[PDB]
């Protein structure tokens, strides 16, 4: 019954950093796996990162390394999803997904149950 | 590619204990997989998972936990589930009730009831419970769920706080071969997800063998290896030994330490290909939930569904009362005014105390069968000491401790005649109510703590026969010399004959055709019933009557406070 | 044991008067308690026994009433035959003990 | 002390039977209990049953619900109710009074010669 | 020694079984809800012999006269004593078992033959051990068990689970002595449960049963070979005991059992296919066993001596000066009350007579150690005499000289013969119910239901003339009665409670009671001497009863 | 019950006798029977009361023994203003019941 | 019935005491029992001790192991020995009956002065 709220915005293409702040509601933040999406402008839905509750067990895109920064913080209900150095080839609205019971996510189509809107990343 | 990057590690450096001592130089770290903790029942196999969480006392490691370079932290009780080894979920309740049980307990109270649906159907989903959430666990009577599913449904309550590093002690113990492999691929389908599975398996097969990420080796507090699983034995064909054609490879590392001993073993780790790895990363990375009226909720409704669901206890001690009262009010069937009339009056009203302080004995099974559930809930972040104690009492005490009173009493009354009043049916019910509630108060306040049921009510058997000599008909209370008289303030059935006899010894005549109510010539006789009760150490005043219910009250709330202090003080590790 | 007391030690009344005479106790006596009459130089000679009756030899301006823990004697127009110190003896338990002494004096 | 018994004397069978006695110079609830005693036409006895000062009546076991006394307080009188007469019960009642400590029936009463005839 | 059976059809649990056992090494595996355990107790004379549809032949001739003095069985439970040493339980199965013309001479030759062909010479001179005291462990437990069953020199072994709850320390060190033993020509067969390489590599003969299907039969060197090509193949490092196993779980036995019938090892398995003593000594050393069982427990003997040692210390301090009042007859009936009350409940604690060696009177009686009617009467000689009549007899000589109730001489010998009979009676009253019973729980909650009902027919919580005609009936059929009435008119005689009343002759003011006799005639006693002695006549005519219902129900038992 | 038994239903004696009258019971009465007289034509006075005492109004040639299971009324020199119907009922437990009668007759 | 008070009047401290009253005109095993009561030089009374008509002797608790009384049924006879007598115990001893039935102590003794002085 959770909502997820935008705030980082996107307009730099091949920058050095840039980070995106996705807040939610306040009713049961610290319950929650809260990650990040990807769509194409001609492509359909791509996972990127989602971070457990609890700060442990996270996931990353198979092919972008450490460069991503996925961190949620239990206060304020934020979780941002900073990169560093991004690559011209980043041209895509990012999601803001909110799931229940960390599933593993294998970097697929996870679908997760509380969407959002989703910035463009350019 | 995969489905996780980074696990929250358990690495430990150095782990000695001592109650003396059980563990002396233990160190290594737990990657998130599947790793097993292996060894005889001797060393400390099942010892060193207490340890690796918070389930032994603080003073007596002198080692260290961390986790992810960082020691344990304030969320590893809502991080970390611990899986017991015996028994645990209930078999009066079901699946789902057993689940929303622990759910409503271990999880915020800011999260609805959409949310925790959700999440326990989700847990069902990977456990594989769909069709046996809709059914009765059962237990050694009600048949419902066979063990194939019951340690299943007890790690479930576990997985509902989303753990990262779950903890199990002997998973396979009490299973066959198909359930253990069964049990097992749901154990690494966790285990490929994110999850640090640490457990302690107690011989296994190669089957099992061959699912493990890293294998502990322990043998008397020695660490004897530690690596990977796939990688063990080829360690110990180039030590001295070599595994025969045909054999259990978990098997011969079993039979290294028996004799194909223990002083040489250790000595051949600690400066091997193994010891120097752990060594260099150990150093490396070396150098309550809910409100009081939610858990006194959830306990006695857990508590009382229970007790609904035991018909061999709850009915069948009605019916021992109802047949109790009915042959008693057969025999005592016509309470006659003549010189029999006091032996028959004081007969019955003995027997109604002396039942109702001898059926307490049952009430002792109460913190004594639940008491492993008692104090792994307890440590595990589910409730306190006051709340449990006043949700198992409020659920058990009020229901079956008076309900025997009332029905033996409102038979027993309009069949024998004892008074004709209206007050007077009200005040042998309230005495026996006192009566049965102080009996079963002094029984909680003996077997808390222990777990030996054969103590407690050879103790209690003990002192209540004690109790039933001081009570007044066996022997007179006036006659007893100066330093024994006061032994009968310490009894019990004492004054619940003494509140029943001046209910009914009052202006009951025993002569008939005698009156001897303003004047009795000729001594020695009783004719009246002020006579007996001066006769037997009783006040006619009517505060002496009160005077046995302001006494009951109070070894009433004295015992029960003995209870409290019993389960306040008692060792939960 | 089941003491005797006694408040009006020493009496000082007339002749024909209602002299009363009382006597309580700590137990529980239930009708048990026995007046005695000791003359000044003879034995206790008893007079009410049980608190209710009247044993014979004596007038019926002897009578003894009250139950529970106190027990009361009444006597009826007193003359000058009727002198000496009266005792209340309890007889319920085996301890068996007298009063005090209430000695009548004339005026 | 002084009884006085009184009543029917020719009752129907299979019905009912009611006697009545007074008692003059003692009360009726004062100490003694009071009982029914009939003499069979010949030389027998029989005690039917009492009552006693308050009100506890012990009736005869021989007599199964078929004796009834009842008392009075104000003429110091006390019944005795038979139901379901028999031809054979053409005793003469009397009506004594039994002391509890000496135990015996002591003070009686004159009787009453109950015919039971068609 | 090669025993050999037919089609065995077992049903209520078998169906088709049939192979030789080579006088060698047999071992029967399979799961333990198929007929394994069942295997080996219908080969021998253990099981139901109506409910067998087969024939067991030894060597051409069938079952001999005297296969039970030729065969041994063992269990892995407890056969053996923990309180007897080594040296006398072996030498008490050896005199049972044995005649009475073999001399003392030959026969402790034979009792050191075993101490040393087992390797039990140290463990000679120390006892076995229970939950106090401490003798051996679970290594040598085994080994006295097996030596019991080795005392006359068998040919055909039986052994059911010789490895259950033994640690793998051992577990070859007490495997190896089976395949020494068995190179003279002892049939063992034994049923091992999940074995282990180490012990599979010793077997001579294998028998895999499952669900009454007989899977597989022939040497152990050939199990692992057979079911290569029938479609399955082992792995490597695994170990071949428990892999048989997971084929019939299933990784089914439809269709393994048919394979089994078209094989190589079955055309060639059916080639070749087509008392003692007297009574007297029976009972002189079940007597004696169960005597030194007696002596050697510290903590079931000596311990009953103390809790009714106190108790009678407590009550002489409580009643202390029975003085002859008003309340002289309240103490009088309470504290005679109470001691029939304390000795009928004192019974409970004999139930455990019966029950605790249950296991041990069905295992002697099918091995032929003795019969029915000589335990009955060695059991109850050393634990009913020495047990029931001592806090009898302590329990009046205490509180007779402490109360003050009737300084006589014969009435001290009444009192005592009333409390050993009431004893007596009550403990004879709780063997004939946990005669034949292997449970203990239900044994224990009727004996306190029941003598709670007799305890208000007793005579003190309701008179006993006041009790209607339809119920009255009811206070014959108790034990506290008789002996509370024998008590009391032992006791209320020539009393006279009326203090300066002389009520003898003549008693003025009734409702009072206040002699011996007034109140025996108000309780329902006679004063005649015939009506003391008719409880005793009572309780010794419910001691035959109740103890032919005990001996009745021990022989009608299903021992098989 | 306790029924009460009579064997002499019918004496034959002359003036001046020892009349000797038993009565044996059933049951155990320990000193509880009593005695009674009744004339021919009016009410069964009491005679003796605990088969061992003696109402007043009558002379002391009634005397009453016996204990046990039966008790024996003794009557010395009989004389003619005796005659009539004794009984014996005792008083022991509930349901009193009475004796036969011996209906002394002179000859 | 009738009783009479005998013995000596002048112990010395710290010694034995022995008094004696008869019994005339009624037996002594016959059916009443027999107490001591003395009356302190003032006005207060004390009770001894008793003795049944068959034994039963029960004593006063303030008088630990200082009181026996014995009794003779040929004399009709009852005494009373007290052992380690004191200057305190100057009392005026009478011997009284105790009917067991009324309770109360009818016939009484004329009783005898004992003076305990050196
Ligand atoms: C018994 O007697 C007393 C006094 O003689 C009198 O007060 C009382 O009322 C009597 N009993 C009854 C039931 O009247
Ligand atoms: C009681 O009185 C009777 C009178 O018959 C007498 O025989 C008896 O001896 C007396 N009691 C005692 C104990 O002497």
């Amino acid at each position: 019954q959770v909502q997820l709220q935008e705030s980082g915005g996107g307009l730099v293409q091949a920058g050095g950093s840039l980070r995106l702040s996705c807040a939610a509601s306040g009713r049961s933040f610290s319950s929650y796996t809260m990650g990040w999406f990807r769509q194409a402008p001609g492509k359909e839905r791509e996972f990127v990162a989602a971070i457990k509750w609890s700060g442990d067990i996270t996931k990353y895109v198979d092919s972008v390394k450490g460069r991503f920064t996925i961190s949620r913080d239990n206060s304020k209900n934020t979780v941002y999803l900073e990169m560093n150095s991004l690559k011209p080839e980043d041209t895509a609205v990012y999601y803001c997904g909110a799931d229940n019971t960390w599933v593993g996510y294998p970097s697929s189509r996870s679908s997760m149950d509380y969407w959002g809107q989703g910035t463009q990343v350019t | 590619l995969k489905a996780f990057t980074e696990g929250a590690v358990l690495s430990f450096h150095n782990i000695c204990y001592r109650v003396k001592e059980i563990l002396s130089n233990i160190n290594g770290i737990m990657k998130p997989g599947l790793n097993a903790i292996l060894g005889p029942t001797g060393g400390g196999k099942s010892s060193l998972l207490d340890v690796l969480a918070a389930r032994k006392d603080p003073s007596g490691l002198s080692g260290d936990v961390l986790i992810n370079g960082a020691p344990r932290p304030a969320n590893f009780k809502c991080n970390s589930g611990y899986v017991v080894q015996d028994d645990v979920v209930m078999g009066t309740l079901t699946v789902r009730e057993n689940l929303q049980f622990s759910a409503a307990l271990r999880l915020a109270t800011t999260m609805t009831n959409h949310e925790k649906n959700e999440r326990i159907n989700r847990v069902i989903q990977e456990l594989g419970l769909d069709k046996v959430a809709d059914s009765k666990v059962g237990t050694q009577f009600i048949r419902g769920v066979s063990g194939g599913e019951r340690k299943r449904t007890s790690i479930g309550m576990e997985l509902i706080t989303d753990p990262s590093i779950l903890f199990l002690d002997e998973p396979t113990t009490g299973l066959d071969s198909s359930t253990a492999n069964a049990v097992l691929l749901l154990l690494k389908r966790m285990s490929k997800q994110g999850r640090t599975i640490i457990f302690s398996i107690h011989q296994p097969r190669y089957s099992i063998f061959k699912l493990f990420d890293s294998l502990t080796l322990l043998a008397s507090g020695r660490l004897m290896f530690h690596g990977p699983a796939q990688e063990a034995l080829g360690y110990f064909e180039s030590a001295g030994y070599h595994c025969e054609a045909y054999n259990n490879p978990a098997d011969f590392f079993l039979d290294i330490i028996n004799g194909d001993l223990i002083e040489k073993l250790a000595e051949i780790y600690v400066n091997s290909s193994f010891y120097k790895e752990t060594k260099a990363e150990l150093h490396q990375l070396s150098g309550y939930t809910t409100s009081f009226c939610h858990q006194l909720r959830w306990v006695s409704k857990r508590s009382f569904k229970n007790l609904l669901g035991n018909p061999q206890a709850s009915i069948a001690q009605i019916i021992v009362t109802v047949v109790l009262g009915l042959v008693i009010g057969a025999i005592y069937f016509g309470l006659k005014n003549d010189s029999t009339g006091i032996q028959n009056r004081a007969g019955v009203l003995f027997f109604l105390t002396t039942n109702q302080c001898f059926s307490s004995v049952s009430a002792v099974e109460l913190f004594v069968v639940e008491k492993k559930l008692f104090i792994h809930e307890y440590i595990s972040g589910y409730y306190r000491v006051s709340s449990y104690f006043l949700g198992k009492l409020l659920s058990d005490l009020l229901p079956m401790r008076m309900l025997p009173s009332i029905i033996f009493t409102c038979i027993v009354y309009f069949m024998l005649g004892l008074k004709p009043k209206a007050d007077a049916f009200f005040v042998m019910m309230f005495t026996l109510m006192m009566v049965a509630y102080s009996a079963s108060s002094m029984a909680l306040a003996i077997a808390a703590g222990q777990s030996v049921v054969s103590v407690a009510t050879l103790l209690m058997t003990i002192c209540f026969v004690f109790m039933m000599i001081f009570s007044g008909l066996l022997v007179n209370l006036t006659t007893i010399a100066s330093w024994l008289s006061w032994l009968q303030y310490f009894s019990i059935p004492r004054y619940g004959f003494t509140a029943l006899q001046h209910n009914e010894f009052l202006g009951q005549n025993f002569c008939p055709g005698l009156n001897a109510t303003g004047n009795n010539p000729c001594n020695y006789a009783t004719c009246t019933g002020e006579e007996y009760l001066v006769k037997q150490g009783i006040d006619l005043s009517p505060w002496g009557l009160w005077k046995n219910h302001v006494a009951l009250a109070c070894m009433i709330v004295i015992f029960l406070t003995i209870a409290y202090l019993k389960l306040l003080f008692l060792k939960k590790y | 044991d089941i003491v005797l007391t006694q408040s009006p030690s020493s009496f000082s009344v007339s002749l024909g008067d209602r002299v009363t005479i009382s006597c309580k106790a700590s137990g529980y006596i239930l009708n048990r308690l026995a007046w005695y009459q000791q003359k000044p130089g003879n034995a206790p000679r008893l007079l009410i026994s049980g608190a209710t009756s009247l044993e014979t030899g004596f007038p019926s301006r002897f009578s003894g009433t009250g139950s529970g823990k106190d027990y009361t004697l009444s006597i009826s127009s007193l003359q000058t035959e009727d002198v000496g110190t009266y005792y209340c003896q309890q007889y319920w338990s085996t301890p068996w003990t007298f009063g005090g002494g209430t000695k009548l004096e004339i005026r | 002390v002084q009884l006085q018994e009184s009543g029917p004397g020719l009752v129907k069978p299979s019905q009912s039977l009611s006697l009545t006695c007074t008692v003059t110079g003692f009360s009726i609830t004062s100490d003694y209990a009071w009982n029914w005693i009939r003499q069979f036409p010949g030389k027998k006895l029989e005690w039917m049953g009492y009552i006693n000062f308050d009100g506890g009546t012990t009736y005869n076991p021989s007599l199964r619900g078929r004796i009834s006394i009842t008392r009075d307080t104000s003429k110091n009188q006390f019944f005795l109710q038979l139901r379901s007469v028999t031809p054979e019960d053409t005793a003469t009642y009397y009506c004594a009074t039994f002391y509890g400590a000496k135990g015996t029936l002591d003070y009686w009463g004159q009787g009453t010669s109950v015919t039971v005839s068609s």
